[PDB]
């Protein structure tokens, strides 16, 4: 019962796998696992909002886009993420945005 | 840098879940075991009704099914488009490019359709 | 308590089905996607308060026959 | 006259004959967007015809951006086929061209002041509101935006014949006010 | 009258206090903004007549007699408007010679 | 300087910007609207339609239809005839 | 065809808890009350920029014709009144810019212009095109420029 | 003896009170709506004159 | 388990003391009633907040 964005990332996947292992071991109940996920979502949202103070840029081309329930699902190709300190090249990217 | 932010996030998460672990009556050792496993895992057609007259008018839908490529999840403040181009004021979020993770506060983007 | 009025609406649609039979609270809570814990106990305290004023009839035994006038 | 207007946008409405789920269409379609707070329909774009269509839950769809009648019909059919591929019983019923927009140049500056003085019954020139003169032709129900640079934009037409006839009517009048 | 009484009448009038009637039905911890208006420093111009064109011009008394005009002078007041929205900031905009 | 020519008054542009950003209230599904209505009623027994519209954040016509389905208007000595969220 | 009643004398006029005039007089119909409010708004707007009373009367007549014609019944009253004021100024030969009318009216310039177009269509009339010389007198006087400067500016623009 | 000054002062007292009353009413409407009323529009110039 | 029942009885005494040890602070300037009222208010927000979660999971 929260924003639930970072669950489908490396961090959320690792947390979910750990919770699955404890559930298999019966150490934690699924309700406790869900509560842990909710608290993680709150904490991660706050942490990114507060402790991140860097500005990034990127350019490229767009191949697809979708919008529903205030959820953008852009799909770009040949993107160049440009930053003052470093530049990164990617063949394709999917940008999921919410608010 | 990013690992240090990850460790700070670990501290915040454990502090945030302590109260729930007390509320549900579960012993605190669960949090230690969770952190251990989490760290280990990380590191003329007059009759026009038939639409079959045209075919292959779409593209491969497997990109969204795969999602294996690089993925960026963030929040958007303003998104404008003027007849050709899509413009992006994406605010603080996370990016997963080539496995390595990137963290940002302000993201500006211009794309063509 | 709002979920309780929603249960009342559910049993009203149940009357609309015409298959009204003596029931209980657990099966309704299951079919309405709600659980059976101490929450059901406090809402059952509210539900008995309802049984003190159930113009929509909710009796304890064989029940739910709301309509003060009812033949078919 | 030697000048023919070229169409810049065509608006066509077609009924699919079946109710639709806007949320499902937004979730499953490729380029569709749905913001019920902003607008009650679903906005979708296809690049090959280079058009945009609005799809409503009532089953009626509006296609805009097509440069030709054939392109408009093909784009509407493509949108209907996309909706049908999403599992809905979409059809192609009472397709009609509601409005057409054309543009052209007369290749000479025009004195809009004299034009509005001569044709005040049909002309409306308000530089405060809009620099272009608005001419409301009667015999064809066409609205023409005439500019001092000579560009003329015609709108409100149902068929290309109306666009061409309106330009043919307006051209001698404009030639009378060449700067 | 003009030099003292008009200014004193302006200053004697109590400041206008205005606030919304619990707008938005939110927590409403003094959330409705408070608008305070205070009139000050009245100014009088010389007698002036504005034509059909709207161009101001001095009005001679004989012209007032001939054209049945009224010999009057514009009256201007400085007004200070303060907005208190309980946002921890109060802004006091000043309107000059209203 | 008084009554200087302006294209649009400042307060009006601010109000229009706020309204545009907020947007029109969307018509949500019947189930969620009903659940929100029932919780609101749980707060206490009597609600006015205006504040109920504020609470539900739904179109007035759609909310009125859903409320007419279950709730009933009672003429009362509180101030006026208002809605009753109890179905019976 | 109405009257109204006052307090009168102090005796039986006020009753059990101060009944007043037995009542409040409660006169008229909306097809006249709305027009009356529009007339009041027109006078206020005109006095804001010191428009003469003849322009006010022409505005009132234009508003009566528009209001009875009823093609602008969906448009808010104040917009109609502001557009009528603009049209009356144009017909009297002393045009005020749309921004000048918006400065004294709560209605925005865009809405005033739209109602102006609609009123022109409803009345089946027209207004002479504005020229640079129309605004020279007011602009120069508000800038307090000399008469020679005003003449020079008018000649330069023409 | 009440000369021109005191009499006009009495009248101006009354009319300035009326002007402030009208400003109060006009601004209160807009404040209830949540718009930030313009002071120049609130002032009804005709009252005093 | 019997010891856990005794700890629950102690938590019940602690909640009574906290509610009453200041139902008195309010008087010096009903605490339990206020807490209950506060809990009642959240329910509506929680669900309006909550079902968004269900649709966002479907969306992503």
């Amino acid at each position: 019962m929260a924003y639930q964005l970072y669950r489908n990332t490396t961090l959320g996947n690792s947390l979910q796998e750990s919770l699955d292992e404890l559930i298999q071991s019966q150490q934690i109940t699924p309700q406790l696992a869900l509560q842990v996920l909710l608290q993680f979502d709150k904490a991660i949202n706050a942490a990114l909002a507060q402790r991140v103070r860097n500005r990034v840029n990127f350019r490229g081309s767009l191949n697809t886009y979708r919008f529903c329930d205030n959820v953008w699902t852009f799909v770009l190709n040949d993107v160049e993420f440009r930053e003052v300190t470093e530049l990164i090249k990617v063949d394709k990217v999917k940008i999921v945005a919410c608010d | 840098t990013v690992p240090k932010l990850y460790r700070s996030v670990i501290e915040d998460v454990i502090n945030d879940v302590r109260d729930i672990f007390l509320d549900d009556g579960v012993d605190e050792q669960v949090l230690m075991e969770l952190k251990t496993l989490w760290e280990n895992k990380l590191m003329g057609q007059v009759e026009e009704e038939p639409l079959n007259s045209e075919d292959d008018v779409s593209d491969e839908e497997g990109q969204e099914l795969f999602d294996t490529e690089n993925v960026v999840v963030c929040q958007y403040d303003k998104i404008h488009r003027s007849k050709n181009k899509w413009k992006f004021h994406l605010k603080d979020g996370i990016m997963n490019l080539n496995g390595r993770d990137y963290i940002f506060s302000k993201a500006i983007g211009d794309a063509e359709w | 308590f709002g979920v309780l009025a929603k249960i009342v609406n559910y049993m009203k649609t149940r009357h609309q089905r015409g298959d009204t039979h003596p029931l209980t609270l657990d099966e309704i809570l299951d079919e309405t996607q709600h659980l059976d814990i101490g929450l059901k106990q406090k809402q059952w305290l509210m539900t008995e308060a309802l049984v003190n004023n159930p113009k929509i009839e909710v009796i304890d035994g064989k029940y739910a026959f709301k309509p003060k006038y009812n033949v078919r | 006259s030697g000048i023919v207007p070229q169409l810049q946008n065509i608006v066509s409405t077609v009924n699919l004959g079946c109710k639709l789920d806007l949320k499902t269409i937004a979730l499953r379609a490729r380029n569709a967007e749905y913001n019920p707070k902003r607008f009650a329909a679903v906005i979708m774009r296809i690049r090959e015809p280079r058009t945009t269509a609005l799809i409503f839950s009532s089953g009626k769809m509006v296609c805009t951006g097509a440069k030709s009648e054939e392109q408009s019909r093909l784009a509407a059919r493509k949108y209907a086929r996309v909706v049908q591929k999403l599992g809905f019983p979409a059809k192609f019923l009472d397709f009609k061209i509601q409005n057409m927009v054309g543009s052209c140049d007369v290749k000479f500056p025009i004195r809009l002041e004299g034009l509005v003085l001569t044709h005040q019954q049909f002309s409306s020139y308000e530089p405060e509101l809009f620099p272009g003169l608005i001419y409301r032709m009667i015999k064809p129900r066409i609205v023409l935006l005439i500019f001092v640079s000579g560009k003329v934009v015609l709108t409100g037409a149902k068929v290309r014949a109306e666009i061409y006839e309106a330009f043919e009517n307006i051209y001698p009048i404009l030639k009378g006010f060449r700067k | 009258f003009i030099q003292m009484s008009v200014q004193r009448i302006v200053e004697d009038a109590p400041p206008i206090d205005l606030q919304a009637e619990a707008q938005h039905a939110s927590g409403e911890v003094e959330e409705p903004p408070r608008y305070l208006l205070k009139f000050e420093q009245i100014y009088l111009s010389k007698p002036t007549h504005w034509e059909r064109d709207g161009a101001p011009s001095p009005m001679m008394p004989n012209e007032a007699r001939l054209r049945n005009l009224t010999y009057s002078a514009p009256l201007y007041v400085d007004i200070t408007k303060t907005v208190i929205k309980e946002g921890e900031e109060q802004l006091q905009t000043q309107h000059q010679k209203t | 300087t008084n009554y200087k020519p302006v294209a649009n008054h400042q307060y009006n542009i601010e109000y229009e910007r706020k309204k545009k950003e907020d947007g029109k209230r969307a018509r949500a599904d019947k189930q969620h609207v009903l659940d929100m209505l029932f919780s609101a009623f749980e707060k206490h027994q009597y609600y006015n339609l205006k504040d109920l519209v504020d609470i539900t954040k739904q179109p007035v016509v759609y909310l009125k239809e859903i409320l007419k389905e279950i709730g009933v208007q009672n003429v009362k000595g509180i101030h006026k005839n208002t809605w009753e969220l109890k179905p019976e | 065809l109405s009257t109204m009643i006052g307090k009168g004398t102090g005796a039986a006029s006020f009753d059990e808890f101060g009944n007043s005039k037995y009542q409040n007089r409660r006169t008229m119909s909306s097809s006249d009350r709305a027009m009356m409010n529009a007339f009041k708004e027109i006078t206020t707007m005109a006095d804001r920029i010191n428009l003469p009373r003849n322009i006010v009367d022409r505005t009132n007549n234009l508003f009566k014709q528009v209001y009875e014609q009823k093609s602008l019944k969906g448009r808010a009253n104040d917009a109609i009144a502001s557009a009528c004021l603009y049209i009356a100024c144009r017909q009297e030969g002393v045009p005020r810019t749309f921004k000048e009318i918006c400065a004294v009216s709560r209605i925005s310039k865009k809405e005033i212009g739209r109602c102006f177009k609609l009123i022109l269509k409803a009345l089946e009339t027209s207004v002479d095109l504005i020229t640079t010389g129309d605004f020279m007198s007011r602009f120069c006087s508000n800038l307090c420029l000399p008469k020679q400067v005003q003449m020079a500016a008018t000649h330069i623009a023409r | 003896l009440d000369l021109a000054g005191p009499l006009l002062a009495f009248l101006f007292r009354g009319m300035f009170k009326n002007l402030l009353k009208e400003v109060r009413i006009y601004a209160q409407k807009f404040i209830d709506r949540g718009k930030d009323f313009n002071l120049e529009l609130a002032i009804k110039t005709r009252i005093i004159s | 388990a019997q010891l856990k029942f005794f700890e629950q009885l102690d938590q019940i005494e602690k909640q009574r003391k906290d509610e009453q040890e200041r139902e008195i602070l309010m008087r010096a300037a009903q605490l339990r009633l206020k807490q209950k009222a506060k809990e009642m208010q959240q329910q509506e927000l929680a669900q309006m907040r909550q079902r968004d979660a269900n649709l966002t999971a479907l969306a992503a």
